[PDB]
């Protein structure tokens, strides 16, 4: 996590912009439209049969919403994020199996659905400060897998 | 394999492009820079200054074969065999790159095609750039 | 694209493993195991033990399915269509996790046939692993 | 590194069973001849037409020497790879222009040679072992890149 001040000031001013609610559901339902294999966690959701069942599906929503949620704490201890994610990063590992690479194909769905809602405000340097965030993040969520 | 669905989605995306493509092709290269400076090391002899008329330029020759593969989109790894032999003989990438630049261009067309941007159109446009990045890395070993 | 210098390479080591098969699929999972532990992630239901029959069984059954796929280095798509449908549409382990298998299967033949691990037959046998890797993903989306 | 002394024992102790001479040349032409791509900075070094000829070229050879020297030399300051590394990192970027993945490509490579040459030695506790220094080594040698 080598965030300049400056970078760090820029993530910061665009996620004050951002609807978690809506981002959330936005990230989640492209991941499982985009790499349908991450759908294997989640066959308790229903119908993910299409992009309109994934998009639309109330389950994903709320699931959306709740993992950007623990993103945007995680955003408020860009000094810490090791600290902030070890009982989340247990839990995935020991509770819900989850290979940590699916944390880094949320990050990168995450980044383009930054650039799809902020168009020209989503500057080549604004992606660089993002994508080493989604990276910190990933990182942080994997630390406590063994 | 690009189903009927993708091939429509990835010519109705790569339409909306039309004169823009070289912008794009830019904007995706100048991203690429800021966000994996890693692939710098490939371009040495570059000026990587904002607003570089190497990096326009390379661009468009970028722009060009994207689109050139889109009108071909039946016979890609003949389209783009002179392609694939100099990136493997020549230019000799790691594979690995294909894939944040592939990332990169994605980023770029969502910036500017937020109406068509679906959700639809952005699961063939992945599957698409990965497909090109195979073809393009075929003959390496 | 497997040269014919390859498909003799594969088979001549292949070839040597013999009855030793199901012990260095066991081998490769273990080493896997513990030298990417997040590969552990897709088998919660297994004892991943030192020497537990479920690891055993299941070396058995990989190593069976690349015998015959050096049986089938001519027709792989074919010969594994099955495969490539349960780890598509029922496994589906993320892609990045075959590269992973496929080293510690080559760090095994190489600790168990050191006459034949030459360096043109390392070259070949990762080719070969990449191909049968590329074939177990082909229909993920 | 996150080595446990256990780790580190082991790492340490078959170390000194190896002929860096030999390992050296051998790790580097293998990576010459399984990814041919990565001969695109050893122009000048002649004809790597063949594995014959790669496994034979003794600039090959010589640079393989120097280069698990180096390596050797870091397995000194596994505390601190970033520190040991950081003027090769420099150099590595800067000067040669080396994509970083080039690292990680040898690292498995050498751990692929270590396997031939200790068979029943090169146990899975001794190869997880190895797995974490040569990615400590990539990261190390990575780290000053700009
Ligand atoms: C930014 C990365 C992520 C964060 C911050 C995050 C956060 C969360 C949180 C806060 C929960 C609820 C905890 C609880 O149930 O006590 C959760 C559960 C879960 N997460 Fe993650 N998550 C992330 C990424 C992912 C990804 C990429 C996947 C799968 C591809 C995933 C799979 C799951 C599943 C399957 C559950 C349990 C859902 C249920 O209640 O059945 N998570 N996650
Ligand atoms: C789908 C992705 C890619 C496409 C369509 C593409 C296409 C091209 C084209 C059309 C050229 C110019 C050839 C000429 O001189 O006529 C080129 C050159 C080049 N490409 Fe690729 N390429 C791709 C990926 C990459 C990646 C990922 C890298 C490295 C990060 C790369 C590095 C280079 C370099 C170094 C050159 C030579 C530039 C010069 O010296 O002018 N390419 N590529
Ligand atoms: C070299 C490529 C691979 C081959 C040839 C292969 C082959 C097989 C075979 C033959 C089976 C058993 C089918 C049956 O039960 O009838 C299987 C199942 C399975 N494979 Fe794959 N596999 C490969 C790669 C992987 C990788 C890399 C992973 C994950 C890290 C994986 C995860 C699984 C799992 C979880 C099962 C089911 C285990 C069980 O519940 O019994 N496979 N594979
Ligand atoms: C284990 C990781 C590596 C280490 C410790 C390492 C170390 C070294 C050292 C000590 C030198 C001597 C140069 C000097 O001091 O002026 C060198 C040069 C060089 N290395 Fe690396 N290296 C590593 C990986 C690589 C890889 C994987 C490649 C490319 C495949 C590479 C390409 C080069 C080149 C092209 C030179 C210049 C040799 C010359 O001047 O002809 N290195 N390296």
């Amino acid at each position: 996590m080598h965030l300049t001040p400056e970078e760090k000031s820029a993530v910061t001013a665009l996620w004050g912009k951002v609807n978690v609610d809506e981002v959330g559901g936005e990230a989640l339902g492209r991941l499982l439209a985009v790499y349908p294999w991450t759908q294997r966690f989640f066959e308790s959701f229903g119908d993910l049969s299409t992009p309109d069942a994934v998009m639309g599906n109330p389950k994903v929503k709320a699931h959306g919403k709740k993992v950007l949620g623990a993103f945007s704490d995680g955003l408020a201890h860009l000094d810490n994020l090791k600290g902030t994610f070890a009982t989340l990063s247990e839990l995935h590992c020991d509770k819900l199996h989850v290979d940590p690479e699916n944390f880094r194909l949320l990050g990168n769905v995450l980044v383009c659905v930054l650039a799809h809602h902020f168009g020209k405000e989503f500057t080549p340097p604004v992606q660089a400060a993002y994508q080493k965030v989604v990276a910190g993040v990933a990182n942080a969520l994997a630390h406590k897998y063994h | 394999v690009l189903s009927p669905a993708d091939k429509t989605n990835v010519k109705a995306a790569w339409g909306k492009v039309g004169a823009h493509a070289g912008e794009y092709g830019a904007e995706a290269l100048e991203r690429m820079f800021l966000s994996f400076p890693t692939t710098k090391t490939y371009f040495p002899h570059f000026d990587l200054s904002h607003g570089s008329a190497q990096v326009k330029g390379h661009g468009k020759k970028v722009a060009d074969a994207l689109t050139n593969a889109v009108a071909h989109v039946d016979d890609m790894p003949n389209a783009l065999s002179a392609l694939s032999d100099l990136h493997a003989h020549k230019l000799r990438v790691d594979p690995v790159n294909f894939k944040l630049l592939s990332h990169c261009l994605l980023v770029t067309l969502a910036a500017h095609l937020p109406a068509e941007f679906t959700p639809a159109v952005h699961a063939s446009l992945d599957k698409f750039l990965a497909s090109v990045s195979t073809v393009l890395t075929s003959k390496y070993r």
